[PDB]
RNA sequence: AAAAUUUUAGGAAUAGUUAAUAAUAAUUUAUAAUUUUGAUUAGAUUGUUUUGUUAAUGCUAUUAGAUGGGUGUGGAAAAAUAAAAAAAAUAAUUAAUAUAUAUCAAUAAUAAAUUAAAGGAUGCCAGCCGUUGCGGUAAUUUCUUAAAUA
């Protein structure tokens, strides 16, 4: 028993409110009972929380409980970015013994906050990694003999960066050029592979600042790359780098419609937008590896969705439709009509909801979704997917009451800001983990899938021998 | 990590054997110099000693900097740090990357550390200025007087390469003070040397012959230092007999005037026609008087000679 | 609200102007939903709407991380945008969740402060007419989640009272009505400052009479009579608050007597001998200005005829302008604030300190600061949602206690400035 | 043998176990902390009302003055003493 | 610690090394640690037996 | 409680404890002569 | 002017050691306590049925 | 430094050297500005450092 | 306020409380008796160069009404007040006592 | 296993029932068993020479615990939480630690614990009389150890 003061009034049984824990492990993504009725292509935002994000709860968020054929879905992972120590063996002591090292993903966030008490102070890199991209960017930085240009074809850029061997490296980098030169000032990503400055014998091969990114709940076997040629050391990691071609300060510049009265103040005097740089009058995909994006910056990455993953999920949805829709809800005027709650009108509810959240989130146009990266995330992009990006520079402050008026770029208030032709500089923003491409389901391992059967072992066999085996657990 | 030493003086090479021998293969040394031969024997000497990890010789700032991630600078004169750094065409902070450090252990002017941090912030490294104090047999047995300024971050990632030749290491802030702490350390030296030896000719002075309790008496009274602890059993001979010429020490009245004459250029304005440093430039007119008495390079002990000296500029002036 | 579904997005589709929640979208879907600005109300159940709230609110601030306060003012405003579209039915009573009579089950923070029989029997009918008072039925088809949260938490404060712990003991409660900024946990340090304060320093100082403005909770007017004052008066701009601080006053016993609430402006009535409410002049004026984000961020000169400060600074400049006109002669007024100006806003000059130098109109005879020391909601506008303070931003916040007093009393309070340890200014020693 | 072990107190087999000298707390500051020499189980009986199985004894940690440094002295008598009873 | 802070006179009080006879205690003597040696750059400790007794 | 040295067998699976509870034969002579010193 | 400064120093000490007086009075409560009750678990056993 | 709760290894500047280390006592080590669990962590290893036991136990945090 | 308080609750003892007020004929009582409901024709605010013209245009007017406008007025110029708060004060009606 | 000590302003019936039995696992036999000496049910309800009070064998107060459907495992269910009783290698053993400092994170002081001694109240009135909204009026009076008590 515990002790109680005695009361002469009537206690009160208070039952409370608590954070549901469903939803903390959905934004955690580490939820092994939800089952969506629907497949999408529409980005999963998730935030990692003190590193319970591991392989098992990731290999559910590509393959999610509903049963699928692919991961067809961008997977925004806020945080998450994990750094690994190198590993060397002690040989003193009471015999040979291995030091991994580890991963610091939560123990180290990518950037501090300055908050200051007395042109502001601000992170606009993670400063782990800040030094390995040193050596990336000094190894393009130099003004030798050798022009930069057949650097960047060979050392950088792989067989195929963009849309369409030696030549054909060449060729690519000269349609670049040749497009940038009409600029007096332009810029261009690629993705490269690490330079052989970067890395350092000890045989181990490490990198020049004793980091290399990783992320600890990558599933699958990371890309192989060969120089028969030997492997390239550290191929799976690959810089995605933005070639240019030829602290923030802030400043203040000197109705609404969706009510029915009028307000005698507005409920939102004010609006914030992110404030992205102009793009010169190229997107790039990469059709052999799944790919996990760690910015280095803060970038707006523009995604198109592929027309096969589009009607994979438009036929999926449709089939289930038709096999669990009855017909009988009718036709009301819209969906969420006063009637009987059918499941077919439950259904047709839960997939016209669907079909709102992806055009609220893709742009008016096939269809792309922008997405904002920033220093610290990990975003996973799978096979096929296309995607433009660019470089976020702030933020704005935009009266509601002027924008309803005029526009957006009159009405703003205060503004916080952060800062053929010839390669002059190449910075890095974003550092990619290429992995082997994951299984794409056949129909029937589609079908005899079960997610159940993956919730404590199966991973890693599911992704070796590709997809699951039919006949998995029965016969 | 690659550290470089590039200084090579006559303070430098201790830094460079003491990285080597306590590196144990665990971070990589480079070491750089004017003449190649000089290097070459520094590196067969470490060798022959004792060395863990493989050392390269490098002749150019422009291999030094694109090969190693932290440089340490441990040179002789302001001029000589300038070149190194800024000046030259090939130059350390100039070409430095992103994310490299460089550390510069020789006292230069707070205007020159100004310069420096400047430079290597706006090209994205981080420079911390740490002059040291001491003697070469000092660093050769691994103790001294870091006084670093600089990002504190970066500070603490350079902790473990100060050690390996270095004791006390200390923390002054940002943006080069550690010259400004060496300055003052300086200056407090000079003035406490100086009281020193007005404590001394007084005692004389009134006629107390036992100068062996009075060291003691002054040592665990208030107002003791040091200077005084030092000076004090040679300055007892030299005011008795002042017909000796004082002996040479490889501390010099030459050294610290040398290494105050950064204050003046770290002082705001000089234009004011007043003095507000009484004490400390007392103690300079008679460092001076000294100097251009032909006793430059004699010991400190010697200012008691000329500080009735260190009064006629006082009054002319 | 009422809503407009022609100026909704996709009116055709959803005619009611808002997407329907049937409680199975993934709250990131309907975050999205949200960010491209769609309104959102719950279908059925209140759940799916509080799940919604809440893990919008914390994707919105993973989304702008608060690593200076340039994107901490961002983030708020974004935040308000967003949570400014998360919508209950006016009738909340139709949702299934909303009570359960049978087996008193409820849901929401209703039972963070009620029993779940007392709610379920009796309470729901008298929160149902408490919302109308403010929202009525007619007037508004819709309802912002959080209005009905403020609702449910300004109706505990209406049934049961709060309680200031710290600044007052367990036994003193008030009932601050609907919309009246209540008390926050580092709200309070300032005062428990300040409390402190006048606990030392009524005895040496003859300080009588105090006038507190602005005291729209009255917690300051209550923590001043209880240290101890023989005469206090409040005001605040509004009539209910001042209203509801009376009651409290009335209700508190007899140790708070002579407390008189007034309704008006930053200071109480000019009249100066046609009724002679003047000629009160009181010993200390006290000023616990409220520090928003808007109101310290968005400050500036307007006005070309009467030029004025706006935000934070015109706040402190208005104080700082009438006082005096109130104050005795060996009058002391003192101000009760946070650090979170100059932690908010670093590049524009300390207002204090260049009123105190520039204008040379007070003269200061006290400063004392103290690191905040809990966590919570920082200057809360009722109906707004809640932004806890992150640690790296706590770490830096500090409250501080200005003490002034006029240039006039000088030769009055030079022997004070006297005593070793002090900071006379340049106008005292000459 | 619990589906869920008391994590903060595990023991070794099981309980009551075998009896055991320890030195009880008070719940209390440590500014008036005194142990107890106590015989008891293994695994704390907080069920009977027979917490233990025999007390030997107490210790007060906190050291007193020699009030009887005046009789007989001996050598160093005047150190201050730590009490116990066994 | 004297019986004259009122803080220490009172019966309650921990700053005594007894109970039941007085309060406080007068001026006593205890020795703290100075782990300062290795401070010093050369430390050293000579064994040698007692010569003043 | 059992020590387990950073240099005894490692249990190269990732579905349970990485290293295993082996030991070299170094460890083995060592800890008798803990024991012995134990047993006196 | 005395009492305005004996004022001053009280005023002065109780801002310097408020943090760690809480923490030391804090410690002698959880020091006195023989089992703290886990209002949470109380009130979600009160929820259930 | 092998629990992920004892982090000893994040306090490698908050002493000056071996002996710094080796002579600081618990009160001093908490004057320092060290949690409790890696505080005792550190003296611990100290201790056992000291009995003859060196720092040599598996990384349980993986 | 005062209907929801009249309402039934429970006591601090469990016992059950219902005020008379809570019922029909004290329910469902409008707010006024007395001929307050006015008519303000025109009331508008009109900037000259350096003074504000507040212009109200009504067949009758209560007591010092003018005057009181005139001062919540100024209120919400310099931004004291909000829409709720005009409703309450509004509802709030006739105030007997001086 | 047993003995023995309970409460209610309107005081009555109780039962998977008592004993016997070659009956584990009762197809049997009996005039069975509880209760006005206060039962059963319902209401209150852990017990509790420790509390408080007194001249008082009076009055009064209380928190040690326990727990037939959640695994039949285990010597024993006491098993969904754990100020820590050190848990199979001396982890550590002159330290005030029994730390919060296991420092961030949705969340609210509703709630859970603990007693230092390093100026308010408060109106009234026909102006020859329409909803003009003037005045009298800066309206005047009541408000500035006890209750419960052994």
């Amino acid at each position: 028993r515990m002790p109680r003061k005695p009361t002469p009034y009537v206690r009160k049984f208070l039952e409370g409110c608590p954070l549901p824990e469903t939803l903390v492990d959905d934004i955690a993504g580490a939820n092994l009972k939800s089952m969506a009725p629907f497949f999408t292509t529409a980005p999963r935002y998730i935030v990692a929380a003190e590193s319970r994000l591991s392989k098992l709860f990731f290999h559910h968020a590509l393959y999610p409980a509903g049963g699928a054929r692919r991961p067809c879905r961008v997977l925004i992972v806020r945080g998450g970015r994990s750094v690994r120590e190198p590993s060397f063996t002690i040989n003193t002591g009471g015999g040979r013994g291995e030091v991994g090292g580890g991963s610091r993903g939560y123990r180290d966030p990518a950037r501090r906050a300055y908050f200051y008490a007395r042109l502001v102070k601000r992170a606009s890199v993670d400063g782990l990694l800040s030094p390995l991209c040193g050596v990336i960017e000094a190894h393009f930085a130099v003004g030798g003999t050798c022009n930069d240009a057949v650097a960047t074809e060979g050392d950088g850029t792989e067989s195929l960066a963009k849309g369409g061997s030696n030549v054909r490296a060449a060729k690519r980098v000269a349609r670049l050029l040749h497009d940038a030169a009409h600029h007096l000032s332009s810029f261009f990503y690629v993705h490269t592979q690490l330079p052989d400055s970067a890395l350092f014998v000890s045989a181990v091969f490490r990198l020049a600042g004793g980091l290399e990114p990783t992320v600890h709940f990558a599933v699958g076997a990371p890309l192989s790359v060969l120089q028969s040629t030997t492997v390239l050391p550290f191929g799976h990691i690959q810089c995605l780098l933005r070639v240019r071609t030829r602290t923030p300060w802030c400043n203040t510049a000197g109705v609404e419609p969706w009510k029915l009265g009028v307000s005698l103040d507005p409920k939102v005097p004010f609006f914030m937008r992110t404030l992205t740089e102009k793009r010169p009058s190229q997107l790039l995909v990469r059709n052999d590896c799944e790919t996990y994006l760690l910015p280095q910056r803060e970038l707006l990455l523009s995604f198109h969705v592929p027309e096969e993953a589009e009607a994979m999920c438009k036929e999926q949805n449709e089939e289930r439709m038709r096999r669990q829709a009855a017909l009988g809800y009718g036709s009301p005027s819209h969906v969420f009509a006063e009637g009987p709650r059918t499941f077919a009108r439950v259904l047709h509810g839960m997939k016209a909801n669907l079909a709102a959240v992806e055009e609220a989130s893709s742009t008016f146009r096939s269809r792309v979704y922008e997405v904002r990266a920033l220093p610290g995330d990990v975003v996973f992009v799978p096979r096929g997917w296309k995607y433009s990006v660019e470089r976020i520079v702030g933020t704005a402050i935009i009266d509601a009451v002027a924008a309803s008026t005029a526009s957006p770029r009159e009405a703003l208030r205060a503004v916080f800001r952060t800062a053929n032709a010839e390669i002059v500089g190449v910075e890095v923003d974003a550092f990619v983990l290429c992995y082997k491409p994951y299984p794409v389901l056949s129909n029937a391992q589609a079908s005899t899938y079960v997610a159940a059967n993956y919730v404590h072992s199966g991973i890693d066999d599911f992704y070796a021998k590709g997809g699951n085996d039919v006949y998995h657990k029965y016969t | 990590l690659n550290v470089g030493v590039v200084g090579m003086g006559n303070m430098g090479v201790p830094i460079a054997r003491n990285l080597g021998f306590k590196a144990r293969s665990a971070m990589y040394l480079q070491i750089h110099s004017r003449a190649l031969s000089k290097a070459k024997r520094v590196c067969d000497d470490l060798s022959v000693d004792g060395a863990t990890c493989a050392m390269r010789i490098h002749d150019r700032y422009s291999t030094m900097t694109k090969w190693c991630d932290v440089i340490v600078l441990a040179l002789a004169d302001v001029k000589a740090s300038r070149h190194a750094l800024l000046e030259d065409n090939e130059s350390l902070i100039m070409n430095a990357r992103k994310g490299q450090i460089i550390v510069d252990h020789t006292t230069v002017d707070a205007e020159t550390s100004r310069e420096c941090a400047h430079e290597a912030a706006r090209r994205g490294a981080y420079f911390l200025d740490a002059p040291m104090s001491g003697s070469p047999r000092a660093c050769f047995n691994g103790q001294l007087l870091l006084m670093v300024g600089g990002d504190a971050e970066t500070f603490q990632k350079m902790l473990p390469i100060f050690h390996m030749y270095a004791d006390n290491v200390f923390h002054m802030g940002e943006s080069g003070s550690g010259t400004a702490a060496k300055m003052i350390s300086q200056a407090l030296v000079a003035s406490h040397n100086a009281a020193a030896a007005e404590a001394l000719s007084m005692a004389h002075a009134l006629g107390i012959e036992d100068q062996s309790k009075l060291v003691q008496v002054l040592d665990a009274s208030w107002g003791s230092s040091t200077m005084l602890r030092r000076n004090a059993p040679l300055l007892q001979d030299l005011i008795r007999n002042p017909d000796k010429t004082p002996p040479t020490s490889a501390v010099s009245v030459d050294r610290l005037l040398s290494d105050l004459a950064h204050l003046d250029a770290s002082l705001p304005k000089r234009g004011g026609e007043d003095e507000p440093f009484p004490v400390f430039d007392a103690a300079l007119r008679s460092l001076a008087a000294a100097s251009d008495a032909g006793m430059g390079d004699r010991d400190l002990a010697s200012v008691v000679h000329y500080i009735e000296a260190g009064e006629a500029e006082l009054r002319n002036r | 609200i009422t809503l407009r579904p022609d100026a909704t997005v996709d009116p055709e589709r959803y005619p009611l102007g808002y997407v329907p929640l049937d409680g199975s979208e993934s709250v990131d879907s309907v975050w999205s939903l949200v960010k491209s600005g769609a309104f959102v109300a719950p279908l059925s159940k209140i759940e799916t709407i509080h799940r919604a709230h809440v893990g919008i609110r914390y994707l919105t601030q993973s989304e702008y991380p608060a690593l200076s306060s340039i994107d901490v003012v961002g983030l708020q405003t974004r935040l308000k945008e967003l949570c400014s579209r998360l919508l209950i039915r006016r009738d909340f009573w139709v949702l299934d969740d909303y009570n359960d009579p049978e087996l008193n089950s409820s849901f929401g923070i209703q039972n963070m402060y009620f029993d779940n029989f007392k709610w379920s029997q009796v309470l729901w009918r008298r929160f149902q007419q408490y919302v109308e008072e403010y929202f009525p039925v007619a007037e508004h088809t819709h309802l912002t989640y959080d209005e009905y949260l403020q609702l449910l938490r300004s109706f505990s404060h209406f049934e049961q009272g709060a309680k200031l712990l710290p600044l007052l003991p367990k036994r003193y409660r008030i009932h601050p009505p609907f919309g009246v900024p209540a008390l926050s946990r580092i709200d309070m340090e300032p005062l428990l400052l300040y409390s402190q304060w006048l606990k030392n320093f009524r005895g040496p100082l003859k300080l009588d009479a105090a006038l507190v403005i602005r005291s729209g909770c009255g917690a300051a007017v209550f923590a001043t009579k209880l240290n101890g004052v023989p005469i206090v008066r409040g005001v605040d701009p509004n009539p209910r608050a001042v209203m509801s601080c009376r009651k409290d006053a009335q209700r508190m016993g007899r140790r708070f007597d002579s407390i008189s609430f007034r309704v008006g402006e930053m200071f109480p009535d000019k009249d100066d001998g046609n009724g002679v409410p003047n000629s009160r002049k009181y010993d200390i004026i006290v000023f616990y200005p409220d520090q928003g984000c808007y109101n310290l961020f968005f400050t500036n000169a307007i006005g070309e005829y009467a030029p004025v400060l706006t935000g934070f600074a015109g706040t402190l400049e208005h104080f700082f302008e009438e006082a005096g006109d109130y104050l005795s002669d060996s009058g002391v007024i003192v101000l009760c604030c946070t650090n979170v100006y100059s932690i908010l806003k670093p590049t524009e000059p300390h207002p204090i300190e260049y009123e105190i130098k520039v204008n040379r109109r007070w003269v200061l005879l006290d400063y004392y600061d103290m690191p905040v020391r809990g966590k919570g909601t920082l200057s809360h506008t009722p109906t707004d949602h809640h932004y806890r303070i992150p640690m790296e931003m706590r770490k830096c916040m500090r409250s501080e206690l200005w003490v002034l007093h006029k240039m006039t009393s000088i030769a009055h309070f030079a022997h004070i400035h006297n005593i070793p340890g002090a900071q006379p200014p340049s106008c005292v020693v000459s | 043998a619990r589906a869920v072990i008391k994590r903060r107190s595990p023991q070794l087999w099981g309980a009551p176990g075998a009896p055991i000298i320890r030195m009880r707390g008070h719940h209390v500051v440590w500014k008036f902390q005194s142990y107890d020499l106590v015989v008891e189980h293994t695994h704390k009986r907080r069920n009977s009302d027979i917490r233990l199985l025999h007390y030997l004894g107490k210790h007060c940690p906190h050291p007193q003055k020699s009030l009887w440094s005046p009789d007989t002295p001996v050598a160093q008598d005047r150190h201050l003493f730590m009490l116990t009873t066994v | 610690w004297s019986p004259r802070d009122p803080s220490i006179f009172h019966e309650t009080s921990t700053r005594k090394f007894q109970d039941h006879l007085y309060e406080g205690e007068p001026l006593f003597m205890q020795l703290r640690q100075c782990p300062w040696r290795t401070q010093a750059k050369v430390s050293e400790r000579w064994e040698m037996d007692e010569v003043a007794i | 409680r059992q020590i387990r040295p950073y240099y005894n067998l490692p249990s190269k699976s990732e579905h349970g404890r990485k290293m295993t509870g082996f030991l070299t034969p170094y460890r083995h002579w060592m800890w008798k002569q803990n024991e012995l010193w134990r047993n006196v | 002017a005395d009492a305005v400064r004996r004022a001053k120093i009280r005023t002065v000490q109780h801002t310097k050691n408020a943090l760690p007086f809480a923490a030391k009075k804090r410690a002698a409560q959880r020091a006195l306590q023989v089992r703290r009750r886990n209002v949470r678990l109380e009130m979600s056993g009160n929820r259930r049925r | 430094d092998i629990h992920r709760l004892r982090p000893t290894s994040d306090f490698k500047a908050s002493f000056k050297d071996w002996n710094d280390l080796f002579t600081c006592d618990k009160r001093q080590l908490r004057v320092r500005g060290i949690p409790r669990m890696t505080r005792d962590a550190i003296r611990t290893a100290v201790q056992a450092f000291q009995n003859g036991n060196p720092p040599e136990r598996f990384d349980t945090k993986e | 306020l005062d209907r929801a308080a009249a309402l039934p609750t429970f006591n601090e003892y469990g016992q059950r409380v219902v005020q008379p007020g809570a019922h029909g004929k004290e329910y469902y009582r409008v707010a006024t008796n007395l001929p307050t409901v006015r008519t303000v024709d025109r009331l508008d605010v009109v900037r000259q160069d350096d003074e504000v013209l507040i212009w109200f245009v009504g067949r009758s007017f209560l007591r010092h009404q003018i005057r009181n406008m005139v001062s919540v007025l100024k209120a919400a110029g310099h931004g004291l007040w909000n829409d709720l708060e005009l409703q309450q004060a509004l509802q709030s009606g006739f105030e007997p006592s001086r």
